[PDB]
C-alpha cells in the first residue's frame, strides 16, 4: 500500500 | 567444454553492467563493509554498542540514524524500519537498470519489487554481518548479536533469523560481482502472486541465471556446485520474509503504534 506508493514513486 | 565466444562475452558484459549499477545504488558495498569488519581499512572504525551503557553513549556522542520513545528496543526496530524504507528506494533504482525491467508492464515491475524487497535486504544483510553482530549507520556503527538478543520481548528474536542466516550465507564467500547478479535474479522471478505476463518475466530470468552460472564457475574454482547452492538460499529467503510477517503482526498486535516514516507520512 504504502510499499507500493514508495516503489511507484521511485520508478517514476 | 566451456569456451570464451561471442554468447559468454555478452553474459560478461551483462554481469559488469549489474555490478556497476549495483555499485552506484548501493554505497555500502560487500567489500567496503568487508574491510571495515575485518579491520583492513584506513577509514574510521566504527563505534560498538555492545551493551545498555554503551548504546546511550551511541545514541548521543556519535548519533545514529536511528517524539522518540522512552525504550530502546522500540528505537532500534523503528530505526530498522525506516531503513528498510530507504532501501526499498535503491532496490528499485537498481532494478531500473536490469536490461528489460522497465520495458515490462507497470504493475507487473511493482509487483516483483513489492515481493522482492524483503528478500532483498536479508541478502544484503548478510553483507554488513560477521559472528559478532552488524554495521549500522552506513558503517559508523556496530551493534552485538548478542545486545540484539537481549532486548526485552518480542524484540530479542527479531534479528536472530538474519544473523542465522547470515551466518551460512557468509561462509558461501560470495562477492559484489556474484552479489549484483543473484539479486537481479531473485527480482525476475516470474511465481509472484498477481503477476499479468509471466514469460518476458521468466525471458529475463534465463539470461540472468545464464550470467549468475557463468560468474560462479568463473569466481569460485573450488566450489563446483555454488550455483545450485544459491539457488537453494532463494528457496530458504522465503522463510526469513515468512518468519519476518509472522513476527511483524505480534509486533503491531502488542506494541504502541510507533512514528511513520517522513516519505509516508508525506505520501498521505
Ligand atoms: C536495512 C537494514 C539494516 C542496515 N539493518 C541493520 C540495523 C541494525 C540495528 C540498527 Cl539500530 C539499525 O539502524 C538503522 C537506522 C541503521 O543503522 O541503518 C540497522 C537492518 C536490520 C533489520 C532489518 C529488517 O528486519 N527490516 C524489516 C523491519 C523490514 C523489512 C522490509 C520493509 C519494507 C519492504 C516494508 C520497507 C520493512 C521493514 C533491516 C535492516
Amino acid at each position: 500500500m504504502g510499499l507500493e506508493a514508495i516503489i511507484r514513486k521511485a520508478l517514476m | 567444454h566451456m569456451q570464451l565466444n561471442p554468447e559468454s562475452a555478452d553474459l560478461r558484459a551483462l554481469a559488469k553492467h549489474l555490478y556497476d549499477s549495483y555499485i552506484k545504488s548501493f554505497p555500502l558495498t560487500k567489500a567496503k563493509a568487508r574491510a571495515i569488519l575485518t579491520g583492513k581499512t584506513t577509514d574510521k572504525s566504527p563505534f560498538v554498542i555492545y551493551d545498555m551503557n554503551s548504546l546511550m553513549m551511541g545514541e548521543d556522542k556519535i548519533k545514529f540514524k536511528h517524539e522518540q520513545s522512552k525504550e530502546v528496543a522500540i528505537r532500534i526496530f523503528q530505526g530498522c524500519q525506516f531503513r528498510s524504507v530507504e532501501a526499498v528506494q535503491e532496490i528499485t533504482e537498481y532494478a531500473k537498470s536490469i536490461p528489460g525491467f522497465v520495458n515490462l508492464d507497470l504493475n507487473d515491475q511493482v509487483t516483483l519489487l513489492k515481493y522482492g524487497v524483503h528478500e532483498i535486504i536479508y541478502t544484503m544483510l548478510a553483507s554488513l554481518m560477521n559472528k559478532d553482530g552488524v554495521l549500522i549507520s552506513e558503517g559508523q556503527g556496530f551493534m552485538t548479536r548478542e545486545f540484539l538478543k537481549s532486548l526485552r520481548k518480542p524484540f530479542g528474536d527479531f534479528m536472530e533469523p538474519k544473523f542465522e542466516f547470515a551466518v551460512k550465507f557468509n561462509a558461501l564467500e560470495l562477492d559484489d560481482s556474484d552479489l549484483a547478479i543473484f539479486i537481479a535474479v531473485i527480482i525476475l522471478s516470474g511465481d509472484r502472486p498477481g503477476l499479468l505476463n509471466v514469460k518476458p518475466i521468466e525471458d529475463i530470468q534465463d539470461n540472468l541465471l545464464q550470467a549468475l552460472e557463468l560468474q560462479l564457475k568463473l569466481n569460485h574454482p573450488e566450489s563446483s556446485q555454488l550455483f545450485a547452492k544459491l539457488l537453494q538460499k532463494m528457496t530458504d529467503l522465503r522463510q526469513i520474509v515468512t518468519e519476518h510477517v509472522q513476527l511483524l503482526q505480534v509486533i503491531k498486535k502488542t506494541e504502541t503504534d510507533m512514528s511513520l516514516h517522513p516519505l509516508l507520512q508525506e505520501i498521505y
